[PDB]
RNA sequence: GGGG
DNA sequence: TATAATGGGAGTCTGATGC
DNA sequence: GCATCAGAGCCCTAAA
């Protein structure tokens, strides 16, 4: 189908758990020794997808005959790492947080 | 067709026009000291007798070449449209004119050279303040201008 | 300046027109190898070679040329598209 | 308006 | 976070934002279950707050969040939407383009209104896919691949493929554009006529539609690809079909100058 | 320079709502308020009382009903803010909006006056009509 | 700019926006009164 | 040749040292060659003093000493090092709760050194500091722009050394004072000082309705101390005001000779203005326990005395050069060195109040990376540390000698007005009304004028001599602009006999308004027209001809002059071509008398009188910062016997020691077919077989080897799949063997690189397998040619780790660097200009046969169209070229001074002599007038030029003293209808190459978030599309191509690469998809919580990342 | 306090390798050495052990570091994208 | 910071 | 994991619009 | 009235 409009709108706290693919549950980013993404971290493949094309992290799957299976042993998705650039996260506050927009 | 320095002529008329320039500044200099007319009165009457001056040294500049020589250069360009306009003629051929204090407010005293002539190191600085002002100026407009055509192109884009 | 370029703004009622007619016309012949073309043999364009003339490779030439001619018809809402596309794939193949 | 302020 | 050149770690604004909030959600979860004082409860809730602030719009509110040892405030999800450096004036209503190119122009006196001078180092470069294509055709090496490693090395390149490239742009237009485009003349279309050299040849009469000298100026050159972005540029955009001004309707393209003069 | 003009005299102010949704004081596009107007005087209700209103081109570009447009130009958050809630709708209908999507523009060869047009020569013409003229 | 009428599709707020904008350079009230109004 | 100088100006001074203002600022700052008694406070000295001694246990500072550079500057350049001294300080430890000592001498890290020019060695390449105006600290009074009556009293320290004071007097009538954004009213500090309303009263009272306005009752109803702590809660709320407090507060603002500065030059401003004297730099002191005033009430009589009328009160100008002053090299470093004293003290107190209070030294308590960091940062990092222009000498004199109003301390162009950027009538003889950038910078950025100096507290003097009656002494007076103003100054060419005035009328200036006066009134007189204007400027010859707006072309671009191989001095100079080679310090020179020993390519060696061998090495091919090539080349053989300052070597872009920035050329003013089309020029091909604008050119390339966690990069001359036709040119190790031609593609350094997990593709495994060959574990990762470049390559640098006295940066196994370099002969698109701001671009080369020559057969050079000097208003060039017209049949060159020159009459007595070479030549010969001689005769006879009724010998002669002469064109042999001017015009060939500037894209980098393409040439960028271009393409309605522009040929990762697969397989481009920004904008929207949703007709979400983004 | 997370005894070696090469530079006037400093760290410590514990305590640098002082060109522009084929 |  | 230690340090000018 | 905010032209080079 032909995109003829684009909407805006707020974005209720279950959409945007709606978009999410895992909780960001640390600081880390990626390991200082491996320089391979930190699990639970900012940069996890089992969250936002995998590093190379086709390919999980421990390299269990390497190629496209599994493509939708999520390795048991380390726990990423097989599909192109494109989805790296499209796949949200999400952060759950403990208390809640106004968006600054909205005040200020 | 060429630019030689021969090619910017003086005028005869100009030494005359400003012969009548001086002893018409005379006559507002001893109203001022005499108290016959203020030290607005005097400024304001100066630089309307050398604009008039400056106007007559340009009609004498492109009168002599117009009668004396008519393929002359600078004339030629200037007439045709190809390059050069009065002003400019005026001054390579006339005088400089009045040039702008570093405020906004005209010297008195005006440039008397012409650049075949060659300025003083003095009417040349006195020049600089607003070639200076000049180039400020346009820096800025340019700003303005080309942040009003973005405002125009986002309200008509439509 | 494009040669009779003030004759093919003659043969539309927008500008714009002209160039969506053009520029499908010359996608046509690029896609059938211009063995649709309704130039005659001596209308070819022709490029100049170090061998020697060759046919014009660039189609929207051709196509402007081509329009010059009259044999081509422009409109909106003539033929279904796809039934176009299938019977020149039909009579000019691929 | 200053949170290290604000909490002294 | 990539790994630049030489090992070096670069990394986006963001990443830190989001770390300084992480770390506070998770010591405020920590002071809950420890059941700290509401005083400190509070101050780390209201630290929060800031961390999502800074996240969100950074420096809107209160003191701009920077990296230590610099005062660069770090750049926010609303700093990267907006502004000239911003999303939409940067990458969206504008982009960097390929098949393009820019370089010196110098007048070119014995042009046609509709041509212009361009190199033909330029030439290859900007036509390199449509080239590749033609090596094969005739000949002048066995398939794509192997033609594009030819042209690789500058001395591996012969003579034929000149000619190739003349054939290739048979016909074709090319943009040029001088900034600033002030009005739609900054760009016009011409039919490139390949030449020795490095600089662009740019007909008289256009000069001041564009408003070029050359006391140095540079044009940008631009393909059109498509055979309807192709048909746009001869029909639409082309120089001699451009010949006065759509502001006050009078002739653009006139005499000037040296024309002027021996006219 | 009227085009511009014309853009700037683009919005007015209801002066009273009369049958209708519309509050006192509410800015609307001159265009929008007509369409509504006829809409209920062809329902037979008081239409709205509506006032021309002049405004910059800067706060002209600002109202536009597109938030694309809008939000590209200047004061991105606060058209953003108001757009989000208002649960807004491009339609798509100016070139900014299309260009921000890459999409082919509504003017030139974009526009849906000349861009359906079909090419067809007369040996092909004749071709396709002989099949289909019969059963 | 070809003396004749406008063509359907001709994109004429833009070319309105580059007339009056591309003089805006050379402008000695001035640029501030066009802008004023 | 003969050199034959005009002007009757008797200077009586020369220029001063033209880097003095870099050289004598730093060596006044770092005091290294004065025994560490005799310092005065000053620079480093004056910042180790405000510093120490550091109180609680009292640190105190004994004296520094700077040590000798670890590296000669060559070896710094070479190595990639700073040039700089170790530096130590004698501290002394006292223990105030005991009576301990403990002396050490503590290493503080390295301060970078100045070279003998006045210019710097940062990391390997050589930078200058720029000078900075400012408004000089002191005590001012504006008028209030709001109210037309009245005035506000300003109180400005140095720069980060205090706030801003302003005291307003408000609509209510009490005097009111503003510190950092806040007012309040003046009376309650007064009250804080120790006044008792008796004193104010009768200090001041005489004016009835303003003293009595400042008094407020409540105010005095408490003693000094309550009136403190009540001020100190209008100003932080929330701190207690505990009195100890709040006294620490107002002290450190006010009072404190270390949080407070007002200058040197801030004092002396401030004495001389409210006619007090100053204790120290601050505004008020801690004395007996209380505070007591020295500035504020002065500054408040002031303020009363002016409001009211009273004579002796003026409202000062805050662009005048006495009120704006220059924060030089030494004073810049000087501050930054202060700051990072002030952090290593904090640093000092956080270590006295830990880890034992008793077991400590001084070299413990020191850390030095505060002092160290502040240092390093200065001069990588500032805006006034600039990488050097060194493209020619003058390049870099100039740069030296630059002002700007920007800078840390100083305007931002988003914050800078025309006030400052105007040219102030104090500039004169101090600041250049010239040389100034064109663009936003315009006024920013200034340069010293040819006799100005700075003065210790930094105000721009200019010197005059001194006139008693009416006889003109030589002693000569270096004035500030205050000072100036007093006297009635004489123009510098008032005619003299003997050192008399000789003129009953004289042109005068006072306060720079222009005033015609008797020799009775004459105080001073210039030294010369010199001193007006910068020593670009001082370089244009006959300047007087030239629009102002042109001459500041000309003085810019000869900053731009490439030195070319045969330089030569213009024929036209301006006498000061001498001493910029020789300040440059490019040119070498004798220092005693001598006879020269040995000359050679690589030296020259002198024996002097003191029997003393000295050996002076020579600069040989040395590539600058814009890779123009430095080269000396020895001027003596061997033998000559030399005095003391002659010339040895010349330096790049100087001829026989005088400044060559171009050549000297025929020209010919006339259109010639439009090739010479707006500014075009029109060259012969006769130039490059001469091989005149031709320059060396060197480009640096480099290459590091590092172990990665993949394994080591290997420099080596082994690399995969390649033939041993591309190795060729590679040693045993890889490298490109000295002295090879290497061209675009071609290999400089080998090296290899470890595959990443991309470990080949099982594609490639299989393809692999078919030609029995295995896939190698290394990638070829090698340097190449970048596109348009390449040249013969001259050296070659390798630095392993491992080998003695070199250590990387971490990681770094190996780095090789190759110098290329290339001969570049003129061509079309590099262009030229002359000193008077005519400009062009080179538009055709012509074979000498087509080229308009005289009738004797030679060709002119250049072509040049008249069209441009009418509407630029640059006549000095028309000028220019008939001087060098008489110069080229006479065989002479000409010092024309600026102001005081060649006079029309002067120079057609030369133009006369010239004829008879010209002509009396050919009738001797056996020659008579030539048919089209006398054809042009004719047509110039109709224009008036020659005299009706004269044989053609005197009517060329009357031609030739016009400065033009019958041309024959090359093509026809026919005559130029008219006569044309000719003579010989100096011209530069300017940095701007077509070389350097062409660039094309067909494919290339991209970006990493956007996915756009890269910019810039070095990138192999893409070329902008940007708001302005697409608005063109609206306008056409061009809907596919700025579609193409949009998606295609930018970041539609699908259409990218399926038009490129179309394009090499003859099918036409597909429909583009979606840009990749967008997809950028709708997540970043996302990461905002805003949902954005792109709909179709139905109004249902249309998924644009096709299925990969939803679970 | 770092971007990539360092174990915090790891932390305490890179800081006490600071403090060392402080003092070294202190006594000497001048930069040391990587073997001066793994001299002055005991035994275990060779030069190239200091140089790869350097490596490892090296912090990122932000995309968006200015390139010059006007507010145009960022660290990230001059990065190409090396994933994407 | 230079170029148009 | 144990002397006692209890409140921080630091720096232009425009026009439009909501308290 | 007065404060608070968000505006302030385009393309290109080289240096980091
Ligand atoms: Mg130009
Ligand atoms: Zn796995």
């Amino acid at each position: 189908k032909e995109v003829r409009k684009v909407r805006i709108a707020l974005a209720s706290p279950e959409k945007i758990r709606s978009w999410s693919y895992g909780e960001v549950e640390k600081p880390e980013t990626i390991n200082y020794r491996t320089l391979k993404p930190e699990r639970d971290g900012l940069f996890d493949e089992r969250i936002f997808g995998p590093i190379k094309d086709y390919e999980c992290a421990c390299g269990k799957y390497k190629r496209q005959r599994f493509e939708g299976k999520v390795c048991e042993r380390c726990g990423v998705e097989v599909t192109k790492s494109i989805v790296r650039r499209y796949r949200m996260g999400h952060i759950e506050l403990a208390t809640p947080a106004a968006h600054i927009w909205f005040v200020k | 067709i060429t630019i030689g320095i021969d090619d910017a002529v003086i005028p005869e008329e100009k030494k005359q026009y400003l012969e009548e320039a001086d002893r018409k500044l005379l006559q507002i200099e001893q109203a001022y000291e005499m108290g016959f007319l203020t030290d607005r009165e005097r400024y304001d009457q100066i630089l309307q007798l050398w604009t008039e001056t400056t106007e007559k040294v340009t009609q004498a500049v492109f009168k002599n070449f117009e009668e004396n020589y008519p393929f002359n250069p600078l004339y030629v360009m200037a007439q045709s449209g190809a390059r050069g306009n009065p002003q400019q003629i005026r001054q390579l051929c006339g005088l400089r004119g009045l040039m702008q204090k570093p405020s906004g407010e005209t010297f008195e005293v005006p440039v008397r050279s012409s650049f075949r002539e060659g300025l003083t190191v003095l009417e040349y600085f006195i020049s600089s303040h607003g070639a200076r002002k000049g180039g400020a100026d346009t820096a800025l407009r340019t700003a303005d201008s080309g942040y009003l055509t973005r405002k125009l192109v986002d309200v008509t884009h439509e | 300046a494009e040669p009779g370029i003030d004759k093919l703004f003659g043969m539309v009622d927008s500008k714009y027109r002209l160039t969506v007619v053009v520029a499908k016309r010359a996608q046509q012949l690029l896609r059938h190898g211009f063995k649709n073309t309704v130039l005659e043999p001596e209308e070819r364009p022709k490029m100049q070679t170090l061998e020697g003339l060759f046919d014009d490779p660039n189609a929207v030439t051709w196509a402007m040329k081509e329009l010059l001619t009259g044999r081509l018809v422009f409109g909106e809402n003539l033929v279904p598209e796809d039934r176009l596309q299938k019977e020149m794939e039909r009579l000019y193949p691929v | 308006s200053d949170p290290v302020r604000q909490y002294l | 976070m990539v790994q630049v050149d030489g090992g070096r770690f670069a990394t986006s604004d963001l990443n830190d934002l989001y770390r300084r909030l992480i770390n506070r959600n998770n010591r405020l979860k920590k002071l809950l279950a420890q059941g700290a004082p509401e005083i400190i409860i509070r101050n780390e809730k209201r630290m929060l707050q800031e961390a999502v602030d800074a996240l969100l719009d950074n420096g809107r509110r209160g003191a701009p969040v920077t990296n230590p040892g610099s005062d660069r405030p770090l750049r926010s999800l609303t700093d990267i939407l907006s502004g000239k450096q911003g999303r939409f004036r940067q990458n969206l209503l504008g982009k960097r383009v390929d098949y393009s190119g820019r370089s010196v122009i110098v007048v070119g006196p014995q042009l046609k209104l509709h041509q212009c001078g361009l190199p033909k180092r330029m030439a290859l470069e900007l036509f390199k896919p449509f080239l590749l294509k033609k090596m094969e055709e005739k000949g002048i090496a066995p398939n794509v691949k192997a033609a594009r490693r030819m042209l690789e090395r500058q001395r591996d390149i012969k003579d034929e493929v000149w000619d190739a490239l003349e054939e290739v742009i048979h016909g074709k237009v090319v943009l040029l554009n001088r900034a600033p485009t002030l009005h739609r003349l900054g760009i016009q279309a011409f039919q490139p006529v390949l030449v020795e050299g490095q600089s662009i040849q740019l007909h008289p009469l256009v000069c001041e539609a564009f408003n070029a000298d050359f006391d140095g100026d540079q044009m940008a050159v631009h393909v059109p690809l498509s055979s309807f972005a192709q048909a746009e540029a001869r029909i639409q955009m082309l120089s001699a079909h451009n010949l006065l001004s759509p502001a006050s309707g009078e002739p653009l393209a006139k005499p000037s100058r040296d024309i002027i003069l021996g006219l | 320079i009227e085009i511009v003009v014309r853009q700037m005299m683009k919005y007015v102010e209801v002066t009273d709502p009369g049958d209708s949704r519309l509050l006192e004081g509410q800015v609307l596009e001159k265009w929008d308020v007509e369409a509504l107007n006829e809409r209920l005087i062809a329902e037979g209700k008081t239409p709205v009382a509506w006032k021309p209103l002049l405004m910059g081109v800067t706060k002209s570009a600002l109202s536009t009903k597109s938030w694309l447009s809008a939000a590209s130009f200047q004061n991105t958050t606060h058209v953003l803010t108001e757009a989000a809630i208002a649960g807004k709708k491009d339609e798509l209908i100016g070139l900014k909006e299309n260009v921000i999507l890459g999409r082919l523009i509504p003017a030139g060869t974009g526009s849906d006056f000349v861009r359906f047009t079909q090419v067809v020569d007369q040996k092909t013409l004749k071709a396709i009509e002989e099949a289909r003229k019969e059963a | 700019s070809m003396a004749r009428p406008v063509s359907i599709g001709e994109a004429v707020g833009i070319v309105a926006a580059q007339s009056i904008g591309e003089p805006g350079t050379q402008l000695t009230q001035g640029l501030p009164r066009v802008i004023e109004l | 040749m003969e050199i034959k100088r005009f002007g009757r100006i008797r200077e009586v001074i020369p220029l001063p040292p033209l880097t003095e203002i870099q050289v004598e600022s730093y060596r006044r700052a770092l005091q290294a060659d004065v025994p560490p008694e005799k310092r005065e406070n000053v620079g480093i000295q004056a910042a180790f003093r405000e510093t120490f001694p550091i109180e609680e246990l009292v640190l105190d500072f004994l004296e520094y000493r700077l040590g000798e550079p670890p590296f000669p500057q060559d070896e710094c350049r070479e190595k990639d090092l700073t040039y700089q001294a170790p530096l130590y300080a004698r501290l002394q430890l006292i223990h105030k709760d005991t009576g301990l000592i403990k002396e050490d001498e503590v290493f503080l890290g390295h301060i970078p050194l100045m070279t003998e020019d006045g210019s710097f060695i940062i990391n390997g390449a050589d930078r200058v500091i720029v000078s900075q105006i400012h408004r000089s600290p002191g005590v001012y009074f504006t008028p209030d722009p709001a109210r037309p009556g009245r005035y506000i009293a300003s109180i400005i320290p140095l720069p980060k050394r205090g706030p801003w004071i302003d005291l307003e007097v408000e609509p209510n009538g009490v005097v009111s004072m503003k510190v950092n954004k806040r007012k309040f009213p003046l009376v309650l500090l007064l009250r804080v000082l120790g006044y008792d309303q008796e004193t104010l009263a009768r200090e001041l009272g005489a004016y009835g309705e303003l003293v009595q306005g400042l008094m407020d009752e409540s105010v005095f109803a408490m003693r000094p101390e309550e009136a403190l702590i009540r001020l100190f809660t209008l100003l932080r709320p929330g701190d207690p005001p505990k009195r100890d407090k709040a006294v620490a507060y107002v002290y450190g603002l006010i009072a404190d000779p270390r949080r407070y500065d007002l200058g040197e030059a801030g004092r002396y401003k401030a004495e001389e203005k409210l006619g007090i004297r100053l204790s120290g730099r601050t505004l008020a002191r801690f004395e007996d326990g209380e505070f007591k005033d020295e500035v504020f009430l002065p500054t408040l009589r002031y303020l009363f005395a002016l409001t009211a009328g009273v004579p002796g009160h003026e409202v000062d100008d805050i662009d005048h050069l006495g009120n704006r002053r220059i924060r030089t090299v030494g004073e810049l470093m000087t501050d930054q060195f202060r700051v990072g004293l002030a952090r290593l003290a904090r640093g000092v107190r956080e270590r006295m109040l830990m880890g034992s209070e008793d077991s400590l030294t001084p070299a413990k308590l020191v850390n030095s990376r505060p002092l160290e960091a502040a240092i390093r940062e200065f001069f990588s990092r500032s805006q006034l540390s600039q990488f050097k222009d060194e493209t020619n000498p003058l390049s870099s004199l100039r740069h030296k000698r630059r002002i700007s109003a920007l800078g840390p301390g100083g305007l931002t162009r988003e914050r800078a007005g025309f006030d400052v950027r105007d040219v102030h009538r104090t500039h004169y003889g101090r600041i250049c009304p010239v040389e100034t950038p064109e663009g936003a910078n315009i006024g920013l950025i200034t340069s010293l004028a040819a006799y100005a100096r700075v003065d210790e507290l930094g105000f721009i003097r200019t010197p005059y001599r001194r006139v008693v009656g009416g006889v003109v002494t030589d002693e000569v007076v270096y004035m500030t602009a205050t000072e100036e103003d007093r006297y009635t100054i004489a123009q510098a060419n008032t005619p003299l006999e003997g050192n008399r005035i000789a003129a009953e009328r004289v042109v005068a200036r006072r306060k720079g308004e222009p005033v015609i006066v008797s020799p009775e009134e004459v105080e001073f007189m210039d030294v010369s027209p010199k001193q007006v204007f910068s020593v670009n400027t001082n370089l244009i010859p006959f300047l007087e001809h030239d629009d102002a707006n042109r001459a500041l072309m000309g003085s810019n671009m000869q900053t731009q002059a490439v030195p070319l191989i045969r330089a030569q001095a213009p024929v036209v100079m301006t006498g000061l071509e001498e001493r910029v080679v020789r300040d440059s310090l490019a040119a070498l020179y004798a220092e005693e008398d001598g006879e020269v020993a040995k000359v050679d390519g690589n030296r020259i060696v002198v024996r002097y009188e003191d029997g003393r061998l000295v050996e002076y090495p020579l600069r040989r091919f040395y590539r600058s910062n814009q890779g123009t090539a430095l080269d000396q080349r020895p001027r003596v053989v061997v033998g000559q016997r030399v005095r003391k300052g002659d010339l040895l070597a010349d330096g790049p872009a100087s001829e026989n020691g005088f400044l060559a920035l171009g050549q000297n050329v025929l020209v010919a003013i006339m259109p010639f077919d439009g090739y010479n089309f707006e500014d075009a020029i029109v060259i012969s091909e006769e130039l490059l077989k001469r091989d005149f604008y031709t320059s060396i050119h060197i480009e640096r390339y480099e290459i590091e080897a590092r172990d990665t966690k993949l394994g080591p990069e290997r420099i080596t001359r082994d690399i995969p799949h390649l033939s041993e036709a591309a190795l060729r040119d590679l040693d045993e190790e890889g490298v490109v063997r000295i002295g090879a031609e290497v061209k675009p593609g071609d290999i400089l350094v080998g090296r290899t690189s470890f595959k990443g997990e991309s470990e080949p593709t099982p594609e490639e495994r299989l393809l692999r397998s078919i030609f029995g060959e295995k896939a190698r574990d290394v990638k070829d990762t090698s340097l190449r040619v970048p596109p348009g470049e390449g040249g013969i390559v001259v050296r070659t640098v390798r630095l392993r780790r491992g080998d003695p006295g070199v250590e990387l940066k971490p990681g770094v196994r190996e780095v090789v660097r190759v110098y290329v370099a290339q001969k570049r002969k003129l061509q079309v698109g590099d262009k030229l200009a002359n000193r008077h701001g005519n400009k062009g671009v080179v538009a055709k080369i012509l074979p000498v046969e087509d080229m308009p020559h005289l009738p004797d057969g030679t060709p002119v050079d250049v072509i040049l169209n008249p069209l441009g000097v009418p509407s630029r208003m640059n006549l000095g060039q028309i000028l220019e070229t008939h001087l060098g017209l008489a110069g080229y049949f006479l065989g002479q060159r000409y010092i024309s001074p600026i102001f005081d020159g060649a006079k029309e009459p002067e120079i057609k007595e030369l133009l006369a002599q010239a004829f008879e070479v010209y002509f009396g030549k050919r009738k001797g010969e056996g020659f008579g007038v030539d048919k089209r001689e006398v054809e042009v005769l004719r047509r110039a006879e109709k224009l008036g030029l020659v005299t009706p009724g004269k044989t053609p010998e005197e009517q060329l002669k009357e031609l030739f003293l016009q400065g033009k002469v019958v041309l024959y064109d090359g093509r026809t042999g026919e005559p130029i209808e008219g006569p044309i001017v000719v003579g010989q015009m100096f011209i530069m060939k300017l940095y701007h190459m077509v070389e350097d500037k062409m660039h094309a894209r067909s494919t290339g980098p991209y970006s990493l978030i956007t996915q756009q393409p890269l910019g810039g040439k070095a990138q192999f960028g893409g070329q902008r599309f940007g708001e302005m271009e697409v608005w063109a393409l609206e306008a056409y309605g061009a809907a596919h191509t700025l579609q193409e522009m949009l998606t295609l040929k930018s970041d539609d990762i699908e259409g990218r690469n399926a038009a490129y697969e179309a394009i090499i397989k003859g099918e036409d481009v597909p429909e583009p998809s979606v840009p990749e920004s967008f997809r950028v904008l709708v997540k970043e929207l996302q990461a905002l919580a805003l949902d954005v949703q792109t709909l179709d007709e139905k109004d249902n979400p249309v998924d644009i990342f096709e299925g990969l983004a939803s679970k | 306090a770092r971007t990539i997370r360092i174990p915090v005894h790891m932390v305490e070696t890179i800081n006490k390798l600071s403090r060392t090469a402080r003092q070294l530079q202190q006594e000497l006037g001048r930069e040391p050495t990587y073997e001066e400093i793994a001299e002055a760290m005991g035994p275990g410590w060779d030069a190239k052990r200091v140089e790869e514990t350097l490596k490892i305590a090296q912090e990122p640098v932000s995309l968006e570091t200015p390139i010059g002082d006007e507010k145009d060109s960022f660290y990230g522009d001059f990065i190409p994208d090396e994933h994407l084929p």
